[PDB]
């Protein structure tokens, strides 16, 4: 069918500009509209008819649209304008809305942060019932993105993780855990069982063993 | 001031049926095409589909075209999106809208109402405790909230008189539909033996609480 694609995320460091794409066939012929999301909130319009700002919205925010491609542009971004931004349009008939995939806008204004990860072994009491958790805790990383995997023996695991998206902390930094669920059993059979926290290219390994 | 009022958060399982409403004041509820918005947990806006109160005419979204119905009763100014079986993917925020002048123009939004579809049933959660294998100044210590649906949980330590380095993390939601969270706190190796820590873990959903030992 028909779609608007935008970049999954833009980053920018405070007082600079972003500039947020979103790109349709019909385009050229229809109107881009620009919202705002922030978590827990409503969409927010921020442009409408591709270059028109609502009463309100800071001047910074401005529309365009050339060719196949409209873009919001923020100039002088502030910490305040991170959220998701999607854009809206309609199909080539003009009968049905449609919106961008969205795109998260990361204005960064504080140091990159190293993740504290902490690894704890299955308790004695869920061994008992003939089960073993490993609860992999991360915290006070920035920016908001982590990748986490886990290996046994050195080897892959290719199954039983689940792992959280992150969410803000208090402190402005971000927290995520990821879980791998075992059999007693097989908690046993391996020497060592580690998560992998990956955060801005490096990685911080932890390791529990059955003891 | 246009004033729209959706109903109350829903908690169904896939197969069932739904009907949400959107209400509305404050502008002529004829004179106003209403779309339907949706958005999945941590996904996109999409458009549904939008009727015209003036005359019944709908137009759906092809992804949604068939599969949902969009219906309105002037007489309560109400428009609604119903479902006669849902799917588990149907869980999402759904926003209704007051349209602008220019066809499927978002003017007014809702503020959003929580559906959830899922398989789960409601069961409070096992508390297990969190230690390390058996260096000494302080300890880290916790509690995993294992398999409880629905959200939420609420999690204090020592009935709330331990607050200092306690950290409580939001849930994940498992591939089984149920949640787990834990919760840790850092404490000084010194009281390991004259101070006792007690997770207190609320899941008013099914009016449990545990209070978790951890030694």
């Amino acid at each position: 069918s028909y779609e608007l694609t935008q970049p999954p995320s833009v980053s920018v460091s405070p007082g600079q500009t972003a500039r947020i794409t979103c790109s349709g066939d019909a385009l050229p012929k229809k109107y881009a509209y620009w919202f705002q999301q922030k978590p827990g909130q409503s969409p927010v319009l921020i442009i409408y008819e591709d270059s028109k700002r609502p009463s309100g919205i800071p001047e910074r925010f401005s529309g365009s649209s050339s060719g196949t491609v409209a873009t919001l542009t923020i100039s002088g971004a502030q910490v305040e304008d991170e959220a998701d931004y999607y854009c809206y349009s309609t199909d080539s008939s003009g009968y049905h809305g449609l919106f961008g995939g969205g795109t998260r806008l990361t204005v960064l204004g504080q140091p990159k942060a190293a993740p504290s990860v902490t690894l704890f072994p299955p308790s004695s009491e869920e061994l008992q019932a003939n089960k073993a958790t490993l609860v992999c805790l991360i915290s006070d990383f920035y920016p908001g993105a982590v990748e986490v995997a886990w290996k046994a023996d050195g080897s892959a695991v290719n199954a039983g993780v689940e792992t959280t998206k992150p969410s803000k902390q208090s402190n402005n930094k971000y927290a995520a855990s990821s879980y791998l669920s075992l059999t007693s059993d097989q908690w046993k059979s391996h020497k060592s069982y580690s998560c992998q926290v990956t955060h801005e290219g490096s990685t911080v390994e932890k390791t529990v063993a059955p003891a | 001031e246009v004033q729209l009022v959706q109903s109350g958060a829903e908690v169904k399982r896939p197969g069932e049926s739904l009907k949400i409403s959107c209400k509305t004041s404050g502008y002529s509820f004829t004179s106003y095409w209403i779309s339907w918005v949706r958005q999945m947990p941590g996904k996109g806006l999409e458009w549904m589909g939008a009727i015209d109160p003036s005359d019944s005419d709908t137009r759906y979204s092809p992804s949604f075209q068939g599969q949902v119905t969009i219906s309105a009763d002037k007489s309560i100014s109400t428009a609604y999106l119903q479902w006669s079986s849902l799917k588990a993917s149907d869980s999402a925020t759904y926003y209704c809208a007051k349209e602008g002048i220019a066809a499927r123009s978002l003017d007014v939004w809702g503020r959003g109402v929580l559906v959830t579809v899922s398989s789960a049933s409601t069961k409070g959660p096992s508390v297990f405790p969190l230690a390390p294998s058996s260096s000494e100044s302080t300890a880290a210590l916790g509690c995993l909230v294992k398999d409880y649906f629905p959200e939420p949980v609420t999690v204090s330590w020592n009935s709330g008189s331990l607050t200092s380095g306690v950290h409580t993390f939001p849930a994940v939601l498992q591939s089984s539909g149920l949640y787990s969270l834990s919760s840790v706190v850092t404490v000084p190796s010194s009281s390991l033996g004259t101070q006792t820590y007690v997770c207190n873990v609320n899941h008013k959903p099914s009016n449990t609480k545990v209070d978790k030992r951890v030694e």
